[PDB]
Order: structure tokens, then C-alpha cells, then sequence
RNA sequence: AGGGCUACACACGUGCUACAAUGGCGCAUACAAAGAGAAGCGACCUCGCGAGAGCAAGCGGACCUCAUAAAGUGCGUCGUAGUCCGGAUUGGAGUCUGCAACUCGACUCCAUGAAGUCGGAAUCGCUAGUAAUCGUGGAUCAGAAUGCCACGGUGAAUACGU
């Protein structure tokens, strides 16, 4: 992923100045991106989770990890150990490549794209967003699709403040409406 | 007697006859091949819809003179079948009489 | 990582009406022909029309009325 | 017969067995039969292969079974996708072209099941 | 359909209000009534709240959302089933 | 100002079209009646398959326009097939009117052209130019009818009887 190179070089170069970090290891890093899809309604059908799984499998070049409901719950009539999710862990170049892919294909592909948020950072420069529809990715057919299922994302970084993740993502020219 | 509907009709007819001969030629600008469809007749349409749509002769229902009825109207007499039949019986329509053949 | 379970991640081409062509890996497979990118995108510009981005201007000059 | 990927019938007037193309009634049938210059009431089995190839490369100037089928498909697809009313009539599989709906439209809806 | 010789149809207030917007903002719609006005490719990117008889239902103008009428995208009767 | 009266799981009622060779198509070809016609008819002419458009005479009319009647007749064609029956539906592209044709106009061209193989129980109309069918015009009407009214055109059966 070029973004990875760009990070390592230009973003690295920028941030050492931007935070005045004395040790590159003290410098933040994007360590992983987790795409969780809280299917939830997989209590209804397996194939929707499978479709969601096919969806999360098609979108990113990495077979998914099908999450399960931790405990059973009446609020959602989910039984414990049940597959009410599906997610993938992108890290490394796949992470970066899907990253470039994302911010340069699907972000335009947003309906009435008004800019991406700047605050859904979980407190440690780990960002978290919500995707409402998968069709923004051209890995999708949009005609042979089954749903408009989104997912949520937790881009977990080695940045440690929300602001640092913000700055880091700004280094990637994140929209940050 | 619903003088609201009848005031609407009279008001509509009055303004259509006021701004008459204007939407006429404003239409003449538009069914003619000139004006490039974008220079004169196009601006002309703008002027058309500035002109009260309530000055068009199609908004009129052509209501009966005595009663202002929307339906059953007849362009020959200007009155409903009812008012006209009563007059026909009374003889105030010269020459008219029940046909039979 | 594992094998034979992970989707195929070949590098395809993102050639958009933006006119930019990018080589990303994905599960697409084919050469991808696009409409808009990180460039030639509204939010990434301030221009109305950030690129032809659809030639319906053609029909709009097929009916010319301005 | 195998023209345009289909198998237009044989022992049939040329104009008529030309109407078998999804996109050619009788009008376009005649149109092609003329633009290639072949008699109408010549049956299909009455046609040589030079005229057949002539037809092959003459019908080509239209949209054809799969192409046209697909084409109309994508048209309705833009209908649906654009989010319009006709899109909704189409979504429902209802009269789209402005028919009455409380009783008729047993064509789009299908017969009186309920 | 509409005669070509006649052109498109759109209210002047709509055009001018539209113009002042393409002058002076991008962020908010207009609350119109003219379900019969046409959609110009210049209105693309807007999400105008068009009337529908009682409510100003909003419609985001896109490329393909060009050749139809404002009334085409503000349905008037709410059917749900029997 | 908009929308609704046009909504549509549905039932019914009228009416339209068909399911075909006594017919479909193509060709040619004649016979009406009536009425309407001036913010109309509108000849011709010209453009446009066409919707129509321009041009536009005349006509307030036993005179000018609607305006060819259709059915028919003869030629061929189709050859009994969901068919060269149908022509629903749908797509596209138009023409027309109107401030305007999304709801919610009409038409034109192209293109798929659906059911549909004559129809349950039941049930309707009619005794002669009638039924039956052909077509025609008029109203309302900016535009808008399969409905209404009217005109002619072909044109039969049976009524034993109670
Ligand atoms: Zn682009």
C-alpha cells in the first residue's frame, strides 16, 4: 500500500514535527483495523450472516471471523454463543491497501457525502465509525447484492489520544468535516 | 347560492380578458420557429408564468348563468339543462319545442 | 496468514471519470471504471461539478433550452 | 435461422420469421428485409447463405435479443435506482403506464388471488 | 410527452431561488411547491424539500435526477396494504 | 399553493377487446347519413412515416373544412398456430394541449407485443331493418370517453304457445 509508504515517510516526517516526538517508536502508528458487523438479526437467517460474511469477505481481501453473541439476551432474543456478527482484522499492507481503497473509492461513493466525522475516536486515537451501506465499495455488485447492510469500524491505532488519531488521520487527509 | 364560486369565475374571466391578447402572443412567440427556443420564447415562458395562470381561459368551467353549475353545461345556451328546460316549457325560447320523429 | 480461505486480493485498476488511475488490491478482479475518486469529488473540492462526472450535459444540450 | 444468435423459424415468410427477434415486430422485419433487399414471402427455408450473411450483418444495425433485453433491464434499473415513482410502479410490478388499479391490472398484478 | 418545440417547464421562483443558492450556499435546501417544475443538471447536489400536497418531502438532485418533474419524487397517496 | 376526488388485499355492476379462417394481413375499390364549423372549421399547399408542424384558401356554410364512409367488392397473403389470432403489459422515442401534462392528459413510431383455445353456477336483450354488425357525426370540452346522444351502412331467427 502506497499509503503505508506515504505514512512511513511523509506522515512520519510530519508527525515527528507535529508532536515533537523524540523517538519514532514514541510516534503513533496505525496498528490494526477491525471491521465488525453486528449482524444481530442472524438469529433470523444464517445466509444473511453468510451474505454479510460474503460481504465482509468480498470487501477486504481476508476471510472473515464470524463473531458470536457473548451471552444470551432477551432484549434481542439472542442466545449465547450465537453468531450475531462477523468481522475482519486488516493489518499490515492489506490494512493499508484497503485503506487507500477506502478513502479513495468509497468515500467519494458516499451519498451526499458531507465529510467524515472527527470525533468518533474512542479516547486513544482509535477511531470508530458506522457504515450504513456496503454499496460504496465497487467490490460490491449493487445488483447481485442482498442488502444495504453496513457495519461498524474500529480503526485501532497506536496513537494514544483521540486528537492524535485525529491529527494522524488528517495526515492522511481524512475528511474531518 | 355559493357566491364564492361565482366570484371566482367572474374574477377569473375578468383577468383573462384583461391580460387577454397577451398570453396569446406570448404563445405566438413560442409556437413559431424563431427565438432560438432560448433567447426570446424561452424568456417568454418566464413571462408567461409570471402572468397569472389565473388569466388563462381554460381555468373557467363555463358555468350556468343563473346557477353557476360546473356540470351539464352547453355552450349554445349558457344555462344548465334544468334552468333551460323550465324556460323552454314557459315559451321564452323562440321557436323551441320537443322534437319527435 | 492462512490460505485458500482468504478472498483473492489482486491489484486492479481504478480508472475514474476523474481521470485518475490507481492500482489497489481488492476482491474485484476486473479493471474498474469509475465515476469519482478522492479527487474530483465535491467534498474534495469546492467546484460545482467536480468533473463532467456524468455526461447528462449531453441530453441537457440535446434539449438545449437554457 | 441462427442469425443474431437465435433460430428464427423456417418454412416461414421472410418478413414473418423475421418477427421472431426480440426487437422486431413486422415493421422492423420489413425494414431489415428491405435494407438487405430480400423478398418478404420467401420462406426462411427459401433463403440462401449469402442472403443469410447479409441478414446477419444487416440485423446487426439494431439492438438484439440479449442486448435489447439487457438494455431495457438497465433502463428499468435506472428507473428503480433513481428513486422515482415509475420506479415504484415497477418495483411493485404494477401498471407503470397509468392504468386504473383498484380492479384492472391483472396483467401486472396477476389474477385475483385474494 | 411535453413537446420538444415547447421545451422544459420550471417556475421562475424556483430558478431564481435556485440561482441564489448556487450563489450563496450548498448546505441547505429550499421549501418548494412546484411539483411540476423540471430538474436542471445545475440543481445537482441539492436536497430540496418539495411540497407534496401537505408536506415538503426532500429530494436530493443527482445526475440521473435530471429529466423528470418535481412531482415525480413526492408521492401523494400512502398505500400499505389491506 | 399544493394534493384528492384517479388511492388498491378485494367484490360486484356496466362497457370496451379478444380469443380467429364466415377469419388476420396486404393490395386495390365504391357506397352513407348526419352534423358542426369563426377565439371555429380550416381546403389546399409545404414539412413531418407519424403524432403533428409550417403554409395556409374558403367556410358563419344545399357553395369552403371536418369528410375517406366502414362493413363491402376483387386480388394475394396468413393457414388454424397463443399463431402473421391477440396486442395486455412494458421500454424507449416522439407529436399535441395547457400556466402547466409526476400524481394526473391524449396521441404517434419502434420495440416485447399478457392473458387469452369462447367462458361455472347462473344470467341478460331482443319479435324487425329488428337483432346482429359496419362505420359516421355531435355534445361536453383549453385537452380530455370504451360512456352519452345521433346518423346512416349491412342485415338475419324464432315466437308453437301460456
Ligand atoms: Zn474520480
Amino acid at each position: 500500500a502506497k499509503l503505508h509508504d506515504y505514512y512511513k515517510d511523509e506522515v512520519v516526517k510530519k508527525l515527528m514535527t507535529e508532536f515533537n516526538y523524540n523517538s519514532v517508536m514514541q510516534v503513533p502508528r496505525v496498528e490494526k483495523i477491525t471491521l465488525n458487523m453486528g449482524v444481530g438479526e442472524a438469529i433470523a437467517d444464517k445466509k444473511l450472516l453468510d451474505n454479510a460474511a460474503a460481504d465482509l469477505a468480498a470487501i477486504s481481501g481476508q476471510k472473515p471471523l464470524i463473531t458470536k453473541a457473548r451471552k444470551s439476551v432477551a432484549g434481542f432474543k439472542i442466545r449465547q454463543g450465537y453468531p450475531i456478527g462477523c468481522k475482519v482484522t486488516l493489518r499490515g499492507e492489506r490494512m493499508w491497501e484497503f485503506f487507500e481503497r477506502l478513502i479513495t473509492i468509497a468515500v467519494p461513493r458516499i451519498r451526499d457525502f458531507r465529510g467524515l466525522s472527527a470525533k468518533s475516536f474512542d479516547g486513544r486515537g482509535n477511531y470508530s465509525m458506522g457504515v450504513r451501506e456496503q454499496i460504496i465499495f465497487p467490490e460490491i455488485d449493487y445488483d447481485k447484492v442482498d442488502r444495504v447492510r453496513g457495519l461498524d469500524i474500529t480503526i485501532t491505532t497506536t496513537a494514544k489520544s483521540d486528537e492524535e488519531g485525529r491529527a494522524l488521520l488528517a495526515a492522511f487527509d481524512f475528511p474531518f468535516r | 347560492a355559493k357566491q364564492s364560486m361565482k366570484a371566482r369565475e367572474v374574477k377569473r374571466v375578468a383577468l383573462a380578458d384583461k391580460y387577454f391578447a397577451k398570453r396569446a402572443e406570448l404563445k405566438a412567440i413560442i409556437s413559431d420557429v424563431n427565438a432560438a427556443s432560448d433567447e426570446d420564447r424561452w424568456n417568454a415562458v418566464l413571462k408567461l408564468q409570471t402572468l397569472p395562470r389565473d388569466s388563462s381561459p381554460s381555468r373557467q368551467r363555463n358555468r350556468c348563468r343563473q346557477t353557476g353549475r360546473p356540470h351539464g353545461f352547453l355552450r349554445k345556451f349558457g344555462l344548465s339543462r334544468i334552468k333551460v328546460r323550465e324556460a323552454a316549457m314557459r315559451g321564452e325560447i323562440p321557436g323551441l319545442k320537443k322534437a319527435s320523429w | 496468514m492462512k490460505k485458500d480461505i482468504h478472498p483473492k486480493y489482486e491489484e486492479i485498476t481504478a480508472s475514474c471519470s476523474c481521470g485518475n488511475v490507481m492500482k489497489i488490491r481488492s476482491t474485484v478482479g476486473h479493471d474498474l471504471n469509475l465515476d469519482v475518486c478522492s479527487k474530483c469529488h465535491p467534498f474534495f473540492t469546492g467546484k460545482q461539478r467536480d468533473v463532467a462526472t456524468g455526461g447528462r450535459v449531453d441530453r441537457f444540450n440535446k434539449r438545449f433550452n437554457i | 435461422a441462427r442469425i443474431a444468435g437465435i433460430n428464427i423459424p423456417d418454412h416461414k415468410h421472410a418478413v414473418i420469421a423475421l418477427t421472431s427477434i426480440y426487437g422486431v415486430g413486422k415493421t422492423r422485419s420489413k425494414a431489415i428485409l428491405a435494407a438487405a433487399g430480400i423478398a418478404e414471402d420467401v420462406k426462411i427455408s427459401e433463403l440462401s447463405e449469402g442472403q443469410i450473411d447479409t441478414l446477419r450483418d444487416e440485423v446487426a444495425k439494431f439492438v438484439v435479443e440479449g442486448d435489447l433485453r439487457r438494455e431495457i433491464s438497465m433502463s428499468i434499473k435506472r428507473l428503480m435506482d433513481l428513486g422515482c415513482y415509475r420506479g415504484l410502479r415497477h418495483r411493485r410490478g404494477l401498471p407503470v403506464r397509468g392504468q386504473r388499479t383498484k380492479t384492472n391490472a391483472r396483467t401486472r398484478k396477476g389474477p385475483r388471488k385474494p | 410527452p411535453r413537446s420538444l418545440k415547447k421545451g422544459p417547464f420550471i417556475d421562475l421562483h424556483l430558478l431564481k431561488k435556485v440561482e441564489k443558492a448556487v450563489e450563496s450556499g450548498d448546505k441547505k435546501p429550499l421549501r418548494t411547491w412546484s411539483r411540476r417544475s423540471t430538474i436542471f443538471p445545475n440543481m445537482i447536489g441539492l436536497t430540496i424539500a418539495v411540497h407534496n400536497g401537505r408536506q415538503h418531502v426532500p429530494v436530493f438532485v443527482t445526475d440521473e435526477m435530471v429529466g423528470h418533474k418535481l412531482g415525480e419524487f413526492a408521492p401523494t397517496r400512502t398505500y400499505r396494504g389491506h
